[PDB]
């Protein structure tokens, strides 16, 4: 009664850094590695869902274990960290002969250097030269001073462990929004 | 406001950086070796000038202001090794006269030729003119000519890196920044540090008499068993008890000694086995030998290969203009990329090759999960050390037992076993002698202060007391053969006794204990075997973390270096060899021309 399933068969993720967040309305749909912790994805239709956050990115093939709250890592300390409220779960799959290009694909980044502690779902866009030296930096590489972001070089030759994957993550918040389940009298 | 996170990230974000150049290199490297093209001809001075780049600058980088206040050993040691570089700083006028003796030595290899006496234009390369006498056929003077023909127009060409290097070069390495660079030639073990234990290196050569009295007096008893049993080899020219020849030695550089023993044959027929004609005969099948070797390593708790690795190693030789070296090397293109190259050729060579190949690129997995500064297993000896042994394990009939129509009490029958598969003692241990003074060589000549009575004297004396090689045409310390070998400009090791040599003495101290048999290897248990997992495979990675001193200890208990896997396993022919022979006359007995 209602399309649903447009991320599932996407065209192209986005950078590891932007976001993407939909809100969408009474749909409902049901079922290479699929784990969640509220209900079964067969089953699931014994309980109300009320809201939609949904999200993808891109993460290297054997780092799927870092996506989860309470974690530790510098890609989740970089980009995305959950909170003590779980309600959710992270779907992804394998897709290197779809994703990767024989001459390479270059176009990634990630961080690796902070000042403070992050709340989660936060952002920082400047790009400023780092300086940690008692002299302030004006613009010279090197010296401690440098550029943060940095490739990731993807190609279809690339071991399985190392090979791209699709992210998927849904995260449903126990709010009082509407359901997506209903029938006669 | 600390110096350790400052130059952290300098560290950091090139061993981030590294990645895509070894694996740049890396794909060069294998499209020149399987696509030779004159695009291709030159690969390594392109693809790895960036490298070279990025080492230089992060070396200057590092080098010009130290790392004094630091607290991590560990970290110290990683960071020194990329910290500390150089051989580009001298002056270019002097310094072309060292780098032409490193490496013109190549050009003139390249451009070598070695021929038949009456062969003035027309002929071929050194290699197939002389190295299939002894295995095919009887002819002398080919043989004698080689080491005339070697000094005359092969070994002449050699001279002018020569004449400068023994006269001057021992004193004008004064401005290398170090103590010298013999020490890293064959001496780069010399460490000392610190966490519990100062470690040292000395003790694995000073020890040649405590671990070898088992095996000194192996010669002087050889020099009356050649004429026990040995006779069939060559008579009508070789002395029957005189003394050992050395116009006839046998090779041209002296590098093994396993082309004098297989000539004791006291019988002709037998119902042998052998790869080309009995392998599919006794219930056998050639195209599954690959998934039923992987099953004797991977159903002890392992699972098995996707069909990428299948796609990847491809069955077929080349044969055609297209030419790769079917000699299959372990290809560590890195980044969860592994892959091996064959030709389609059953042979016991390829069998032991292949199982060697697999057991490679299944422990490579093990340290898979550390970042670049520590892609290696503790040792590289090892990894290409242990061919020998796994083809030694494969080479028994367990596979007949464990596929199960041959019975294991099958076991070969008396008069089998005298003829042709029980002379594997020595064929180790044949080259170790002659390489002592030519380790030292450098160790003390290095002073300076050495008088000219004595440059390399001692191989004279050192044959009389061992060996007894009585000198035809001198090849004399005057014509230095240890600074004309023919390894020198490829810089493959030569830091311990040859390659991957000391370093397999003391580990084997408990191998075949821990794999539970009181004595050798034979009947010692390693298919089917559920202790055989939890001692390799979760062990064999190490990783720059700890020292090396730990991952040899948690296998053997000790520190110190023994030689007590030198047992009564090789007892079924000592006590053969090594009871009656204390009285007759070895080497040198007067009654022969010395000179000649
Ligand atoms: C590795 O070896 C084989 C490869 O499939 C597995 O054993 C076989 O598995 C198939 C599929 O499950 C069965 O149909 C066969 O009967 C199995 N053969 C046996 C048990 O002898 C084995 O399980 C694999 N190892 C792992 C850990 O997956
Ligand atoms: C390593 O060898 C040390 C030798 O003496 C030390 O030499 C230098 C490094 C100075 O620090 C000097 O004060 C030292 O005494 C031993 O002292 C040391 O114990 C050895 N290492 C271990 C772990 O025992
Ligand atoms: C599209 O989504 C469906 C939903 O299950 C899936 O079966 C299919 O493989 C996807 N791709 C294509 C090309 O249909
Ligand atoms: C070698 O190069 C030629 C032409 O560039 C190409 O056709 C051939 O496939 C290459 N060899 C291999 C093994 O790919």
């Amino acid at each position: 009664l209602c399309p649903f399933g447009e991320v599932f068969n996407a065209t192209r993720f986005a950078s590891v850094y932007a976001w993407n967040r939909k809100r969408i309305s009474n749909c409902v749909a049901d079922y290479s590695t699929f784990k969640c912790y509220g209900v079964s994805p067969t089953k699931l239709n014994d309980l109300c869902f009320t809201n939609v956050y949904a999200d993808s990115f891109v993460i290297r093939g054997d780092e799927v274990r870092q996506i989860a709250p309470g974690q530790t890592g510098k890609i989740a300390d970089y980009n995305y960290k959950l909170p003590d409220d779980f309600t959710g779960c992270v779907i992804a799959w394998n897709s290197n002969n779809l994703d990767s290009k024989v001459g390479g694909n270059y176009n990634y980044l990630f961080r690796l250097f902070r000042k403070s502690n992050l709340k989660p779902f936060e952002r920082d866009i400047s790009t400023e030269i780092y300086q940690a030296g008692s002299t302030p930096c004006n613009g010279v590489e090197g010296f401690n001073c440098y550029f943060p972001l940095q490739s990731y070089g993807f190609q279809p030759t690339n071991g399985v462990g190392y090979q791209p994957y699709r992210v998927v993550v849904l995260s449903f918040e126990l709010l009082h929004a509407p359901a997506t389940v209903c029938g006669p009298k | 406001s600390t110096t350790e996170d400052l130059a952290k990230t300098f560290l950091e974000k090139f061993n981030y950086e590294a990645e895509e150049l070894s694996y740049q290199n890396s794909l060069a490297s294998w499209n020149y070796n399987t696509n030779i093209t004159d695009e291709n001809i030159q690969k390594m001075n392109i693809a790895g000038a960036k490298w070279s780049a990025f080492y230089e600058e992060e070396s200057q980088h590092a080098k010009t202001y130290p790392l004094e206040e630091i607290q991590d050993p560990i970290i110290k040691r990683q960071l020194r090794a990329l910290q500390q570089s150089g051989s580009s700083v001298l002056s270019a006028d002097k310094r072309e006269r060292l780098n032409t003796i490193l490496n013109a030595m190549s050009t003139i290899y390249s451009t070598g030729k070695a021929c038949n006496p009456n062969n003035p234009q027309e002929c071929l390369l050194l290699e197939p003119g002389l190295d299939d006498i002894m295995e095919n056929s009887k002819d002398y003077n080919e043989r004698l000519w080689a080491w005339e023909g070697w000094r005359s127009e092969v070994g002449k060409q050699l001279r002018p890196l020569y004449e400068e290097y023994v006269a001057l070069k021992n004193e004008m390495a004064r401005a290398n920044n170090y103590e010298d660079y013999g020490d890293y030639w064959r001496g780069d073990y010399e460490e000392e540090w610190a966490d519990g234990y100062n470690y040292s290196r000395n003790q694995l050569i000073e020890d040649v008499e405590h671990t070898f009295t088992q095996i000194k007096p192996l010669y002087e008893h050889l020099h009356a068993y050649v004429r026990a049993k040995l006779m069939d080899a060559y008579p009508s020219r070789i002395s029957p008890t005189g003394c050992l020849p050395a116009h006839l030695l046998g090779d041209m550089w002296g590098r093994f000694w396993t082309n004098l023993y297989p000539l004791m044959v006291p019988f002709g027929q037998k119902p042998n086995i052998d790869v080309t004609d009995a392998m599919v005969n006794q219930s056998w099948d050639a195209r599954r030998i690959f998934k039923e070797a992987e099953k004797f390593f991977v159903s002890v708790g392992l699972p098995n290969m996707t069909e990428g690795f299948w796609q990847n190693s491809m069955l077929t030789e080349p044969g055609d203009n297209r030419k790769v070296v079917c000699h299959p090397t372990a290809w560590d293109l890195g980044k969860h990329d592994f892959r091996i190259k064959m030709c389609t050729k059953v042979t016991m060579d390829d069998f032991l090759t292949a199982h060697h190949e697999m057991g490679h690129i299944q422990y490579d997995m093990a340290y898979a999960a550390q970042p670049f500064l520590l892609r290696n297993g503790a040792n590289e000896g090892f990894h290409e050390a242990v061919g020998e042994i796994m083809s030694l394990s494969a080479a028994t009939p367990n596979h007949l037992k464990n596929i199960g129509l041959l019975p294991p009490d099958f076991s070969e029958d008396s008069e089998t076993d005298i003829n042709f598969l029980l002379k594997q003692a020595l064929t180790i241990v044949g080259t170790l002698p002659f390489t002592y003074m030519l380790e030292k060589w450098r160790w003390m000549v290095f002073k300076g202060e050495i008088p000219k009575e004595q440059w390399m004297q001692k191989w004279w004396e050192m044959k009389r007391d061992i060996v007894g090689v009585v000198e035809p045409l001198p090849h004399d310390e005057t014509y230095c053969d240890p600074a004309a070998l023919f390894h020198v400009a490829n810089d493959y090791s030569f830091i311990r006794y040859y390659t991957r040599t000391i370093y397999q003495f003391q580990f084997q101290e408990a191998l075949c204990q821990i794999a539970k048999h009181e004595g050798p290897l034979y009947k010692c248990d390693i298919s089917n075997s559920r202790e055989a997992g939890q001692k390799l495979h979760e062990m064999l990675s190490l990783g720059r973390s700890k020292p090396w001193t730990f991952a040899l200890e948690r296998v053997v208990g000790a520190k110190t270096m023994d030689v007590r896997p030198l047992l009564n396993y090789f007892e079924p022919l000592f006590t053969w060899l090594k009871e009656q022979n204390r009285n007759s006359f070895v080497g040198w007995n007067t009654d022969w021309s010395p000179y000649a």
